[PDB]
């Protein structure tokens, strides 16, 4: 509820009920530093550059998991991103996500 | 306001109690945490009797983009070129990970200084010489250090 917690990123403590909770990792991170970290990563970066800016995960090589994260991260980053990000997002996870190792 | 802000008041914070030991005299304006200004004291030959300042510029998206570093002391390093600039690794843009914090950074750059990397360097000539024969070298680095380096704190 409304007890705080501290962000990953930025380490400053809001409520628990105003963060973010990652689905894979077990990272708070506030909505601020959620919105810019996935915002850049799609703006200047990749779609496996998706992850957790505090613990890098998931590992985005196994091509089991694409699908159960990126279809869980999709509902956070459409309550969390400008609609024109959000919208780069499904380009981007329509053209594919390059499988590294 | 912003991430970068609220992190590096964090690092920051966190710097003033754990003052570093080869970065010190640590500059910051609040009303600019953008831009750090600092002095690298060297413990090793060939750059332990000198000093050198360093100025730290970060990106108003920080954490999430690396900062980066120029040396305004010249130093005689394969991987500083005249300019300043620095090769670093854990900054490049490429191997960037914003749970990186600025402790890390400097204790990388610290290690750079202590340990060339002439096989990636801003002066070719520099790295040469240090791979044939680094006792001419470091005795190049130890006269550069002494001509143009600043005086290290107490
Ligand atoms: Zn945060
Ligand atoms: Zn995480």
């Amino acid at each position: 509820g409304s007890e705080f917690q501290e962000c990953a990123v930025c380490g400053w403590a809001l409520p628990h009920n105003r963060m973010q909770a990652l689905t894979s990792c077990e990272c708070t991170i506030c909505p601020d530093c959620f919105r810019q970290h996935f915002t850049i990563a799609l703006k200047e970066k990749h779609i496996t550059d998706m992850v957790c800016p505090a613990c890098g995960r998931p590992d985005l090589t196994d091509d089991t998991q694409l699908l159960s994260y990126f279809s869980t991260l999709d509902i956070q980053l459409r309550e969390s991103l400008e609609p024109d990000a959000y919208a780069l997002f499904h380009k981007k996870l329509t053209e594919g996500v390059l499988m590294r190792d | 306001s912003m991430a970068a802000s609220r992190r590096l008041m964090k690092e920051l914070e966190e710097i003033r109690k754990c003052g570093m030991k080869n970065f010190r005299n640590i500059q910051v304006d609040e009303a600019n945490l953008l831009t750090w200004q600092g002095l690298i004291v060297p413990d090793n030959p060939p750059y332990d009797k000198g000093a050198f300042r360093i100025e730290i510029n970060f990106p108003a998206e920080y954490p999430f983009k690396p900062p980066k570093i120029t040396f305004k002391t010249k130093i005689y390093h394969p991987n500083i070129d005249e300019k300043g600039q620095v090769c670093l690794p854990v900054i490049s843009a490429e191997n960037w990970k914003p749970a990186t914090k600025t402790d890390q950074v400097i204790q990388s750059l610290i290690a750079l200084v202590n340990d060339p990397q002439p096989e990636h360097p801003l002066r070719a000539d520099l790295a040469e010489e240090y791979s044939k024969d680094r006792k001419k070298f470091c005795k190049n680095a130890e006269e550069f250090t002494k001509k143009y380096g600043e005086k290290r704190p107490v």
